[PDB]
């Protein structure tokens, strides 16, 4: 009962005591009563105010602590708790800050299907205001018009926090799209090619795709090893299909007999 | 039973074969090259030959069906 | 009329102009509710010119591209056209040498099962036509 509301939040948590008494903070929560009927009383609804903040923080606490099944979690927690049938609890400052991690986690996982689907609960805060949903919906424009350099200009661009783990995924979602993109009939290019399709100016990356594939740095050429196959000749598969689909029908033109 | 026919002769040709390769009975060269230009001269599908002139008759006979 | 004025400024390259259709008609896109056009549009832009030059010509260089789109980067037009072969808005390919962006082979149609792929969703549907018909026209 009002057990470490504000621990150490503020300015560090290198502690992992304040993860079980924050466990054993929500377990007394649910504990002490159900969120499921949810009608009215606004004195059930003093500890929904509560229990949306402990988990805020703690969207906070698992983003920081390099935690991706549980700040999925925490934020399942929270969204859940947004959904409420009788829509009550006044306007919470960090709403529009936490839809902004969810979203671009959303993005980060390569869902373009949910990506969308998701945006129907921001009426007008979308356009006019919140920076916060705003640079993702800016971001994935550019990922739909084409220009990879407007997307590593606007990285260093960020409202609150550094978006630290969140553009790491988007820097991996990425080139192994233009690695994927690059490994095609293709032998050989120059230094220069991967100057301008890939980045920076020989740093440890080129050894990392050096290490893991090929890509092998030599007298100043690449090579990407690529071949292909050939099949005009087999008309013996169209042969065997076809004979059933040629019976199928003269089966189908009688049979109802 | 166009086909019934087909490998009840099939089963024959290899029934008197195996009995000529254990060697009981005698040979006779005059069924050897009779045998032999059955299988050299069976046709092999390769290309434009036959994979092109193949269609011009079954996407030829799918418009009126 | 809000549609009409629409699909004119999406058919041309033009910009300035689809930004005014869009903000003066933007009341009538959100009361009728299709409001998921305002990031599912400006990706269609930008792929309708890389679409039309696709479909019009058939070898054309990534510079000659780049000053046709109003882009002022020959540094991505390898990637746009990237994107539109990823999409599957074209079947082209891109020789990474001095900037050749080829076409298909020769369309060769009525030789390659394409008239049966065609016809035989035709007779098996047509079929469940007369089939359905049947189970149901007798009565007492």
């Amino acid at each position: 009962m009002y057990e470490q509301l504000k621990g150490e939040w503020n300015r560090k948590s290198p502690n992992l005591s304040k993860c079980g008494e924050e466990l054993g903070r929500l377990k007394l929560v649910l504990l002490e009563l159900n969120f499921l009927p949810t009608t009215g009383t606004k004195l059930t609804k003093q500890q929904l105010i509560l229990a949306r903040d402990i988990l805020e923080i703690g969207a906070q606490w698992s983003i920081l602590r390099k935690d991706i099944p549980s700040f999925e979690r925490y934020m399942a927690q929270l969204k859940c708790y947004y959904f409420d049938y009788k829509e009550q609890l006044p306007e919470s400052a960090y709403m529009h800050q936490l839809l902004g991690l969810n979203l671009l986690f959303l993005l980060s996982q390569n869902r373009v299907a949910e990506f969308h689907t998701e945006l129907e609960r921001l009426p007008a805060k979308d356009i006019q205001t919140n920076v916060y949903i705003k640079h993702p919906v800016s971001l994935e424009q550019y990922l739909m018009e084409g220009s990879y350099n407007k997307v590593f200009l606007a990285k260093g661009n960020i409202p609150a926090e550094s978006y630290t783990f969140f553009i790491d995924i988007l820097l991996d979602t990425i080139r192994d799209e233009i690695a994927g993109c690059i490994e095609k009939a293709y032998e050989k290019i120059l230094f220069t090619e991967a100057t301008r399709i890939l980045f920076f100016n020989t740093p440890k990356k080129m050894t990392d795709y050096a290490k893991k594939r090929g890509w092998v740095l030599g007298p100043n050429n690449y090579y990407s090893f690529a071949s292909q196959q050939q099949k005009p000749e087999d008309t013996t598969i169209p042969s065997t299909e076809l004979a059933k689909q040629v019976i199928e029908y003269a089966r189908q033109l009688e049979m109802i007999v | 039973h166009g086909l019934k026919g087909l490998n009840s002769k099939l089963l024959d040709i290899r029934s008197y074969l195996e009995k000529v390769a254990t060697g009981k009975l005698p040979i006779n060269h005059q069924i050897i090259y009779q045998l032999q230009d059955v299988f050299n001269l069976l046709p092999d599908v390769s290309l434009q030959e036959f994979v092109k002139a193949f269609y011009l008759k079954t996407n030829d006979q799918m418009v009126v069906v | 009329m809000p549609y009409f004025l629409l699909t004119q400024a999406v058919r041309t390259g033009n910009l300035a102009k689809f930004n005014q259709v869009l903000d003066q008609f933007g009341e009538k896109f959100q009361a009728d509710g299709t409001y998921t056009l305002i990031i599912r549009l400006r990706h269609n832009v930008i792929k309708t010119g890389v679409r039309m030059i696709s479909l019009s010509y058939s070898r054309i260089s990534l510079a000659d591209i780049a000053q046709k789109l109003q882009l002022d980067s020959p540094e991505d037009a390898e990637f746009i056209v990237a994107k539109a072969i990823r999409d599957g808005v074209i079947e082209a390919s891109i020789n990474h040498e001095k900037g050749y962006v080829q076409s298909k082979e020769m369309i060769d149609i009525y030789s390659t099962r394409e008239p049966q792929l065609a016809f035989h969703q035709r007779i098996s549907f047509c079929l469940d036509i007369h089939n359905m018909s049947v189970k149901a026209m007798r009565f007492p």
